[PDB]
């Protein structure tokens, strides 16, 4: 049972250095195999970056010209990715992988993968979200169900967690993926469908948490 | 310079060269020779009946300089069969001279 | 410098149906073609290596074929846990290169969206901007037209959509469209409407409000 798992900072400022660690368990990285870094861009471009062999020999994608180094610490069974002077084009999910091979047909393939670690490159400052109610114009409707929500706006970095009535309300909930706005800040909505008869008899509160700014906000959603 | 990938490339090249030999080398002196073959480890030539057949340590091996004079051996019986135990489905082979187990286990995983 | 192309970047199929994902290399890669599955949560698994060899532990529903420049991955019967993105990878020559991926999702019967519109809250308006939100709930297929109209005038450049991942239980999607205007622009107009066009709707559905009635 080989396991690989990446660790490192999730956030880095432009022009800084990026350093990631892959911690390998269940197999010695100084034996037999090669040990690779691969990253996945948003938009599904998957790019091979390089490997370090069991012997310490490395080989890098030419595109990552001078910026990349791969190293290992054999006593701790870890290997490392250093990427110089990152820019926002280095925003990606970074994976470490073991390569093995078959000497029956000469194939070489990545048989075990880490879970990946997301990296965001950005100079934006930490900021908690504003939380606004999403409520129908009219508080009286003839339809059987109604939708309520809250708009979670202008925060950084990801993520926020949104819950409804402190976790008691879960069915009918959709919390949308955050969108990066022109400003460098993220925004999302969370919505819930409920029976129309429940309005004004039952209270609906969205609980928003943003750990990076130590924000914890409750917003009661009612039709004005 | 030393990697699983480099060794794989060398194995592929070894295979390509062996395949050329299998196809292009002239027929044996007589009718009875043991037939040439690639066993995924080494290229075996046609074998003379009644003779041991000697093949240099395959050059793609990572330790292929620990053993520069070394040979791996088969035997071709008087009947033109590669020597093979009743107990086995592969021909007898002695590669003791070309040994370096983790890399070697992988080398023989089919 | 080998380009891997998966011409189809998105595919939807019914539970139980046969699925084929295709890959093309810019030059002959001599069967050194590997297939990987990336689940929605990001986990990546090797499925197939050397065109057709099944990695141990991988369901036998997966098979691979091809030669030269053209390769294919096949799922003999689609099951829910196969919802994932599938990537090919040539392992013939450095640098290793991957295809652009094919996202596989479940095809279900048509379901029309339930549509809701929300005005900007008074709390937001005192901050200087106005967000108008249109929600499309629990629909299928994903394809939908969402148009914003302000005093019956069509809007461009000032809205963003977000879509949920396909729902694991009922296979539907939900979608939000957010129209962003300055406070001043918002106050300059009266009628705000979002119009939705979708396979499950015989004719487009419009939801609207008058700014004054909020």
């Amino acid at each position: 049972d080989v396991q690989l798992q990446e660790s490192g900072p999730g956030l880095v400022k432009p022009s800084q250095s990026l350093s990631l660690t892959c911690t390998v368990t269940g197999y010695s990285i100084t034996s037999t195999y090669d040990w690779h870094w691969i990253r996945h861009f948003p938009g599904n471009i998957l790019e091979w970056m390089g490997y370090i062999s069991y012997s310490g020999s490395t080989n890098y994608n030419p595109s990552l010209k001078s910026r990349i180094s791969i190293t290992h610490d054999t006593s701790k069974n870890r290997f490392f990715l250093k990427l110089n002077s990152v820019t926002s084009e280095d925003t990606a999910t970074y994976y470490c992988a073991r390569a093995t091979a078959s000497f029956y047909d000469g194939s070489y393939y990545f048989d075990y993968w880490g879970q990946g670690t997301t990296l965001t490159v950005s100079s934006a400052s930490t900021k908690g979200p504003s939380v606004f109610p999403l409520a129908p114009c009219s508080r009286s409707t003839s339809e059987s169900t109604a939708a309520l929500g809250c708009l979670v706006k202008d925060y950084f970095p990801e993520p926020v967690t949104v819950s409804w009535n402190s976790g008691a309300l879960t069915s009918g909930v959709h919390t949308f993926p955050a969108v990066l706005q022109s400003s460098g800040l993220y925004s999302l909505s969370s919505v819930v469908t409920v029976p129309s008869s429940s309005l004004g008899t039952k209270t609906y509160t969205c609980n928003v948490d943003h750990k990076p700014s130590n924000t914890k906000v409750d917003k009661r959603v009612e039709s004005k | 310079t030393v990697s699983l990938w480099e060794t794989v490339q060398k194995w592929r090249e070894y295979r390509r060269q062996c395949q050329r030999s299998l196809t292009e080398d002239p027929p044996p002196a007589t009718d009875l020779f043991c037939n040439r073959t690639f066993d995924e480890y080494a290229c075996w030539p046609d074998g003379e009946p009644g003779s041991f057949v000697n093949v240099s340590c395959p050059w793609y091996l990572p330790w292929a300089s620990s053993v520069p004079q070394g040979h791996v051996y088969r035997f071709c019986t008087a009947e033109g069969l590669w020597l093979q135990k009743d107990n086995s489905s592969l021909p007898w082979r002695d590669l003791s001279e070309c040994e370096e187990s983790p890399e070697e286990q992988l080398l023989f995983l089919y | 410098d080998i380009q891997m192309t998966q011409t189809t970047s998105s595919l939807s199929a019914s539970l139980g149906d046969r699925v084929t994902i295709s890959c093309r290399a810019s030059q002959d890669i001599s069967n050194y073609l590997n297939w990987y599955q990336q689940k929605p949560d990001g986990t990546v698994k090797l499925l197939i290596y050397y065109t057709s060899r099944l990695h141990s532990g991988v369901p036998s529903r997966f098979s691979g074929s091809g030669s030269g420049t053209d390769y294919s991955l096949t799922i003999s019967s689609l099951e829910q846990e196969d919802v994932a993105t599938y990537f090919c990878q040539q392992g013939n020559t450095l640098p290793f290169t991957f295809g652009s991926g094919t996202k596989l999702e479940i095809k279900r019967t048509v379901a029309a969206p339930s549509v809701f519109i929300f005005p900007p809250s008074d709390e937001q308006l005192k901050s200087g901007t106005a967000s108008v939100v249109c929600l499309l709930n629990n629909f299928y297929p994903r394809e939908a037209k969402v148009q914003w109209k302000v005093d019956n005038a069509l809007q461009s450049g000032n809205s963003q959509e977000s879509v949920t991942e396909q729902d694991s239980k009922d296979s539907t999607y939900s979608l939000s469209s957010t129209l962003t205007l300055s406070k001043a622009d918002y106050e300059k107009h009266k009628v705000y409407a979002c119009e939705v066009t979708h396979q499950g709707l015989s004719s487009p559905v419009t939801k609207s409000f008058n700014r004054g009635e909020c």
